[PDB]
């Protein structure tokens, strides 16, 4: 019956987890939380009645580059001008380079623009629910991608003498793009379970 | 050259024959007979039966009735032979008891004869051929029995008095359809050949040589109006063409056309292939093909 | 019989539609002399020569001996010490040292330690199987080569430890495909036969 | 069991014979057609709010026959089948079922309102009806069950998996697999079983929507060397290596169509 | 656009390819055949391309091989060089 309850427990599975991969910091205590160990942080009269304030944030280890993201649910369904643009403040109060929303289900095309629009160099993304609330990252079938500083990024396109065309895409709308956060430009090195003979290094980029 | 035999339908079916799923409709009954009174043979059928759109409405079944034009449900039909009160057109359907099942599939055919909805309505609802003409009641009437006499129905009788006849079949046909719907038989086999004819030297050289005396009577016809205007005279051996048919065979039988080197371009290739007389095991495994 | 009489008629024609369409799509590529395989547009689909590097045309399945192997027994044909063994001096004929000063002794338990680091890794990436197609039949050019030069067993070694490890690195290192050095350059070489060369860690181990 | 069984369509498929309407003026009116009706009675004797804020309304009795056919092979109670109808049509509908006593195992749903607001865009005269049909294409197409919406009927094979043992040997785990029929997945992992590390599709499509796009090469070149291998084929790593690359290089998937 | 690469760094590998031999041969072949200065001790020969083997085998035989990179720079490669 309390369905919908234990099916957000993994959702910081899906978003502690998400972090490093990235580069952020995030405590190993805040990865081995059990079913129960959950519920204890969270004091919810039940049983059942849960939400409250689920969704905190984090720091980063690669010192510069700045800065820092917010991890925030709702948990208020549907979503929603009422709850988008009037949940920005709070993002610029504390000062962040970005953070995430999740919903669940759909979000309206109004609350989508208005946004992302004077955000500036800021970001808004992503993910939802009854979606990306599994690490797809751990797949036999999904090898891991690292990100790529600009500064290695200079170096395929002199190692390969390419053009930042030339190299094998991504879609945005890739749940792989959207969990690492790629932008348009960056480029991603992927070590390759392949055979090959070896274990063949591939590079992409985003579009 | 050697005339080759040919397999195309069979014709008097009582042949189910569905379909599936695009889809559009879901059942078909074709029929495609016709006399057969030795030549003659043009037309058609078929009727549908529809099943998909759970929102519309509640599985309806139409008709065809070529060579013009769209969809007619089944009632307006019946209504437009003799037959317009309600249940005694279920009669010739179905036969209770019945077996409400295989009948309740009426429901939603009667409700598109809920308008019909005597004789008037029925003929009116017929008024598209066509190329632009009409004007337009009475006229519309007129066409529809000349339908029902050579287009509904073909053979059984091209006659006037016997509407009564083509009555009960249109009720045998919607009768298999039934049949399969509610899964109580399965669809006739289109494999035969059992079923399918061979069309040897005979009905072959029959649909041709009508393809052009046809023209005879027409070629000649037109001589007779010149020569009453300004002419007249009377008649005599003056016309009949000579170069007709005799010219008119010679490259209708050497190619696989029927009809040159008149405009009838696609016309089914020969069907007229040299002989092939290489063994003479090989001539007659020749005057035996199909 | 005159279904595959028909389904005989069919490859005829169908079979030659599908192959066309892969060609007309993969014209476009081809290596270049770069090594690595681009489009027309120079669009780049592989960075190796097929992932390997190499001529699919000169290769021969292989076997990894130390694959299928019990830890138990993994340990019984190349790990090494002085501890009650010293079993290899009967064959270290002729000249013994004898163990001389350390190094040797240390030369041991390094080769072990990459021999080792190959052993959990593969696993970690296939799965069970363990007859791949590698270049070069390295099983055979050691026999024959026991028949080109014989010495059986009667005769033991005149080689040394201190060789044979070197005698890789010296000619894994000759193994190259990705030109040159141009630093990091040398990673993707380092890789590119990385599979090649726990081979010849396995067969040639001391 | 506990995941073959949970993770199918299930939906009205256990009825399938089937939805049968009757006329019944008087909230206490039947009849049959068998036996029944006392189980009603009882419900009804209960008066626990029988008038309620409204009343006596609902002149439209249906009927559903759950067949025990399906009844055993998928863990399903009356109160259940039952108990979750009213969760996505508010109270539009009051369900009754029985114990499992009953040779029949049948369940009602009446249709209460008047003297509802009524409305709007929409006349309604003659004759209480349509409105019913449609109703039941929703309720057959909805929905309490792990029915993954779309996900029919599934299988379980022994696949005979090789493992890895702390000795150093390998080994046939002979474990057993679910073979699906049908999309979808996504809603596929979330289940408790799963298993999220290791589900597999058919639909390239889907795989590059879901997992990654380095993902559905994988996939390909999985799903080209299923179609020349079985049985003794020519293969070879290289050339189906690069035929996927060439698929997976631009981001979407490049078909090659003629 | 080209660029030219220095005859000093030189990337490619330095053995000669599959389908270089086949070009080479096949240039010097259409050179001799022309009358050209033959550049080895005339075996003794007839086929203007037996011939160019020999040369080839010798590795004195004219004609260099730029290689053109994806870049649009070259290498220059000397049959004496090759291998």
């Amino acid at each position: 019956e309390e369905k919908n309850i234990v099916r957000v427990f993994r959702a910081w599975k899906t978003a502690h987890q998400l972090v490093h991969d990235r580069g952020y910091g995030v405590s190993q205590a805040e990865l081995d939380l059990t079913l129960d160990q959950f519920k204890a942080m969270h004091c919810g009269m039940g049983r059942n009645l849960d939400r409250t304030t689920l969704s905190f944030y984090a720091k980063p280890s690669n010192d510069s580059n700045k800065g820092t993201i917010y991890i925030e649910f709702a948990k208020e369904p549907s979503v929603g001008i009422k709850e988008m643009r009037t949940f920005v403040h709070t993002l610029g109060d504390h000062n962040h380079k970005t953070g995430i929303l999740i919903y669940a289900n759909s979000m309206t095309p109004s609350a989508a623009k208005i946004i992302a629009t004077v955000t500036g160099q800021f970001t808004i993304e992503t993910f939802q629910e009854s979606d990306l609330i599994v690490n797809i990252t751990h797949h036999e079938l999904v090898p891991k991608h690292i990100l790529l500083s600009p500064d290695e990024k200079k170096e395929l396109l002199d190692r390969y003498k390419l053009r930042e065309t030339q190299l094998p895409r991504i879609q945005l709308a890739d749940p792989v793009a959207r969990y690492l956060g790629l932008k348009r430009g960056e480029v991603v090195k992927i070590v390759r379970r392949s055979e090959t003979s070896g274990r063949y290094n591939s590079y992409r980029i985003c579009a | 050259k050697v005339i080759i035999a040919q397999e195309r339908s069979a014709a008097n079916i009582v042949q189910v024959f569905k379909k599936a799923a695009p889809s559009p409709i879901a059942y078909v009954a074709e029929i495609r007979s016709a006399l057969e009174r030795g030549s003659r043979l043009i037309s058609s059928m078929q009727i549908k039966l529809m099943a998909r759109n759970t929102e519309n409405s509640g599985q309806t079944i139409r008709a065809t009735l070529p060579y013009i034009r769209s969809d007619i449900p089944i009632v307006i039909v019946f209504r437009a032979l003799g037959v317009v009160p309600d249940r005694d057109i279920l009669e010739h359907i179905c036969y209770d008891p019945n077996d409400f099942q295989m009948l309740e599939m009426m429901k939603p055919c009667i409700e598109e004869a809920f308008v019909i909805q005597d004789k008037d309505i029925a003929l009116d609802y017929i008024g598209k051929r066509g190329s632009t003409t009409g004007v337009t009641r009475e006229k519309r009437l007129r066409y529809a029995h000349d339908i029902l006499q050579k287009e509904l129905l073909p053979h059984i009788t091209t006659m006037e008095g016997f509407e009564t006849r083509k009555a009960f079949f249109l009720g045998y046909m919607i009768h298999r359809m039934l049949l399969c719907a509610l899964e109580r038989r399965e669809p006739d086999d289109r494999d035969h050949f059992g079923k399918k004819r061979l069309d040897l030297a005979g009905p072959l050289l029959a649909s041709l040589f009508r393809m052009l005396f046809r023209k005879m009577t027409r070629d000649v016809y037109k001589y007779m109006q010149k020569c009453v205007e300004t002419n007249r005279e009377f008649n005599l051996t003056l016309a009949v063409k000579s170069n007709i048919i005799t010219n008119g065979l010679r490259y209708s039988l050497a190619t696989g056309n029927w009809g040159d080197q008149k405009r009838s371009m696609v016309n089914r290739v020969g069907v007229s292939q040299v002989l092939n007389r290489y063994t003479f095991a090989s001539t007659l495994s020749h005057l035996r093909r199909t | 019989g005159r279904e595959g009489l028909i389904d005989t008629a069919v490859k005829t024609a169908e079979t030659g539609y599908i192959q066309r369409r892969l060609v007309k799509a993969m014209e476009d590529v081809m290596v270049r002399y770069d090594g690595t395989v681009r489009n027309a547009m120079g669009d780049i689909i592989q960075f190796a020569y097929g992932e390997d590097g190499l001529d699919a045309t000169l290769v021969e399945y292989q076997v990894f001996d130390s694959l299928r192997l019990s830890t138990k027994q993994f340990e019984k044909k190349y790990r090494i010490d002085l501890m009650e063994d010293r079993s290899l001096s009967l064959y270290m004929e002729n000249s013994i040292e004898n163990d001389s000063s350390v190094q040797d002794l240390l030369d041991e338990e390094y080769t072990q330690l990459v021999a080792d680091r190959e052993l959990l890794c593969k696993f970690i990436f296939p799965k069970g199987d363990a007859r791949w197609p590698l270049p070069v039949n390295v099983q055979r050019i050691i026999q024959n080569a026991l028949q080109i030069f014989h010495l059986e067993a009667k005769k033991p070694t005149d080689l040394l430890p201190s060789d044979i490890i070197n005698g890789l690195n010296e000619l894994i290192a000759k193994l190259t495909i990705f030109r040159g050095s141009d630093r990091i350059t040398r990673d993707v070489q380092n890789n590119a036969t990385l599979l090649f060369q726990i081979l010849l860690r396995s067969k040639f181990a001391v | 069991k506990n995941v073959q069984t949970q993770i199918e369509h299930t939906t009205l498929s256990t009825v399938t014979s089937a939805t049968e309407i009757h006329y019944d003026p008087d909230p206490q009116d039947t009849v049959i057609e068998e036996d029944k009706d006392f189980v009603e009675a009882f419900f009804a004797i209960p008066d626990e709010e029988v008038e309620e804020n409204l009343y006596k309304q609902s002149p439209w009795l249906l009927r559903l026959e759950l067949d025990r056919a399906k009844m055993l092979d998928k863990k399903l109670s009356m109160s259940d089948v039952a108990g979750k109808i009213a969760e996505s049509f508010e109270r539009d509908l009051f369900t009754i079922w029985s114990e499992d006593n009953a040779d029949k195992l049948i369940i009602r749903c009446r249709i209460i309102r008047d003297d509802d607001r009524k409305a709007e865009d929409d006349d309604n005269m003659i004759e209480e009806d349509v409105f019913l049909k449609t109703i039941e294409g929703h309720m057959l197409e909805s929905i309490s069950l792990r029915g993954v919406p779309n996900i029919t009927r599934v299988y379980m094979m022994e696949h005979k998996i090789v493992r890895q043992i702390e000795d150093g040997t390998f080994e046939r785990a002979d474990e057993w697999v679910l073979e699906t029929d049908g999309i979808n997945l996504t809603e596929a992992m979330t289940v408790e079983g799963v298993d999220a590390t290791r589900t597999y599709s058919n639909s390239f499509v889907e795989i590059l929507q879901i997992l990654g796009i380095e993902a559905t090469r994988s996939a390909l070149l999985k799903e080209l060397r299923n179609v020349i291998e079985f049985d003794g084929s020519y293969v070879n790593y290289r050339h189906l290596a690069l035929l996927c690359d060439v698929m997976t290089s631009r981001g979407h998937l490049m078909a090659i169509t003629r | 656009s080209g660029k030219a690469v220095a005859k000093e760094d030189r990337t490619t590998t330095p053995y000669m390819t599959k389908y270089e031999r086949a070009r080479i041969l096949g240039t010097r072949a259409l050179q001799i055949s022309m009358n050209a200065p033959v550049l080895v001790d005339l075996e003794g020969e007839t086929d203007p391309l037996q011939i160019a083997m020999k040369e080839l085998a010798q590795k004195k035989i004219p004609l260099l091989v730029r290689r053109y990179l994806p870049d649009g720079s070259y290498e220059d490669w000397s049959v004496a060089e090759l291998i």
